[PDB]
């Protein structure tokens, strides 16, 4: 379960608030996927006591919220259970902005990913096999992929040196490219580790 | 500038009181019990609530609550999720959110159950020690303060499998702050309207 | 990825060996999930040599076929990577049949489910929050949850005896009854255990 | 009295040979290559495959081939994917399969690649090792018959992950016979058309 508050003395109406709170959640909290298991109890609440008596421009508001939204996504992330590696997986080049989020999430939930991410394996295939199962424009032979900026997957084929690139690292960055059109979506993830399977079955939570 | 900082958390923007203590909801008897509250004098609010069909009981109430865009503050504890505890799990909800507001009258201010939102999180299908989280309540408006201290014990007392808590406040070069605390480590997916 | 060759001696056009393995293998194969990571090379095949010149009814092919596939599929699930328990989802009372097996998946692709499993834990909140997310007619006050035969929630909430369930053994039944239809379907599982992760990581495969 | 019985594979029903051998696809040296041959007098075929968006070259190539219904052999290796290799990728499939075709042709039975089914399986993105394949492929045609330890050793070669084979054979009272093999341990959960 993610719980969050959000506090301000900025001042604002309700209606304000959830521009605010509706527009951060979205592109941060709704792309922040470490285990794909969706909770009974998530909620993120923000509060406005007004004390500061400054009124600021919507967009002033939108952004502060989500800037601070972003920064709990990263730290939440950072501190998953069993966490070893803070993936991000970004999917470019889709026929639709949806289409490139759906494809971000199956690539990051995948057992396979996340168990290769672990080991430090830059097992591009498994990414592939992943995407492909996303119910979006999908063409094989368009489709490029870099871990950590080092390109190992060329139009469907491997490149030149991929089973070789270093992902001993805790930060990896997966960028996919679909070469469809021109949507974009990034999710935050973590690792499948034996920390994260011994948390969650040695005792009950 | 516009700052962006960490280890500071809902008590960092003015108009706002906050603490953590240990009721003793969890056995190992960290801090389990935290307390939100807006000082006024604005009271307006918006919330966000996971779209999973199973939604707990305090969550349905704080959906209730938040129809009317105000709140006074939020009770959250920690040991225990209170999802799927049926009417008498809702009703729980519900004498906590009352409880709350007790403790504010008894405090120095004019506060009823449909301003204080609830939240949970732990175990599924667990009824919560009532008689605990009661006497945590008086505890915690108690021990509730404007200072930095205040927001580090709410969001330590918010965690669960987490292992360090999760703050951060945006001083905004206007002259007025965003803060933030959060928590969970696992079944984390939101999918939030 | 998954491959298997079906050989018969009974004579039977293309025709009728494709609504044989069609029927096969919707109710075996497109009802085994493992991992829940779809392969790139995943083909059955089905050869008639007709040798013994006996055309059999159709009834019977399709039949035969299916407990082939079907005997096929619990081997599979017998020696999935990692395996330490054999899991059955049985998804009983949704509005239509779909629902039930998208249910029943939902349930089955849970990391917290399969964990949880994994360390013998009956925990039938973990199950009530992955069916929660699945895309289909719900009532939250209807759902019921059963491990090998053992009532644990009831209409929603716990029933009396729950969280004493012994789950030590290989084999383990969990069904979960809807209240708001007759769909009924089954998946066959695998928990995830230390050595799913240990397989997938330690190596490249 | 009808049986369906484990320890009994492809070579069950009558017309069908098969065999697996030790190409050195596999750095392990354990069997890596299978083949599953139809006898006569009939050739009716079907197949059903991933509707993974992403298809391996031998799922290619056994869709085209699988349209006229007719099949003479399937050649099946592990110890890789040829999935994810492009159109060289597909050369590779199609060369297995006219391999395949003349050593038949050569062993006494007239064949061509159109009536021979291909697959693979192990990591995706690596390339075939076509001198150790095409090897096996004439050794395989040599070492294929009828007994069920034929059967056997092609259960055993198209194995990845797997620790033990898969097999089963379901006899009929009324004298046919479906026999069959199956692999797969690790990214398994077919959605089939
Ligand atoms: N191990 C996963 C526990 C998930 C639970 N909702 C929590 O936040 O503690
Ligand atoms: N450990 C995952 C391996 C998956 C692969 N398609 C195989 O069957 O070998």
């Amino acid at each position: 379960t993610m719980l969050c508050v959000l506090t301000t003395d900025a001042a604002a109406e309700p209606a304000a608030l959830e521009r605010a709170l509706r527009r951060a959640a979205a592109a941060t909290f709704d792309r922040l996927d470490i285990d794909g298991s969706c909770s009974t109890n998530d909620t993120v609440l923000l509060l406005s006591s007004g004390a500061s008596e400054i009124p600021p421009a919507q967009a002033d508001l939108d952004e502060a919220v989500l800037r601070v939204c972003d920064d709990l996504c990263a730290q939440l992330q950072a501190d998953a259970e069993g966490v070893t590696k803070r993936v991000t997986v970004t999917v470019t080049g889709a026929a639709t902005e949806d289409d490139a989020l759906v494809a971000a999430r199956q690539i990051a939930r995948d057992s396979l990913v996340k168990t290769a991410l672990f080991g430090s394996d830059p097992n591009w295939g498994r990414v592939l096999a992943a995407v492909g199962m996303a119910p979006i424009t999908l063409d094989p032979d368009r489709i490029s992929v870099s871990f950590n900026g080092a390109a190992v997957c060329v139009h469907g084929v491997g490149a030149p040196g991929a089973r070789e690139v270093d992902l001993s690292d805790a930060d990896i960055d997966i960028t996919v490219d679909l070469g469809v059109g021109d949507g974009q979506a990034r999710i935050r993830t973590t690792d499948l580790s034996h920390a994260y399977v011994e948390e969650n079955s040695a005792y009950s939570s | 500038t516009t700052r962006l900082l960490r280890a500071q958390g809902v008590t960092a923007p003015a108009g706002f009181r906050a603490a953590g203590v240990a009721a003793g909801i969890k056995a190992s008897g960290a801090l389990d019990l935290a307390l939100v509250f807006n000082e006024g004098p604005d009271y307006a609010a918006a919330g966000v609530f996971t779209r999973n069909q199973v939604k707990a009981a305090p969550v349905l109430w704080t959906q209730q609550v938040l129809t009317t865009g105000r709140l006074r503050a939020v009770i959250l504890n920690s040991g225990g999720a209170n999802a799927c505890t049926g009417p008498a799990g809702f009703a729980d909800t519900h004498a906590t959110a009352e409880a709350v507001a007790a403790a504010l009258s008894d405090w120095g201010t004019e506060t009823g159950a449909i301003e204080v939102a609830v939240c949970s999180t732990g175990l599924i299908g667990d009824r919560l020690p009532m008689d605990k989280l009661l006497a945590g309540v008086a505890h915690v408006v108690h021990e509730m303060h404007g200072g930095l201290v205040g927001g580090d014990e709410a969001a330590h007392a918010i965690m669960t499998t987490d292992n360090v808590p999760k703050q951060v406040a945006l001083h905004h070069h206007d002259n007025w702050t965003v803060g933030g605390m959060a928590k969970g480590a696992g079944m984390l997916a939101p999918s939030l309207a």
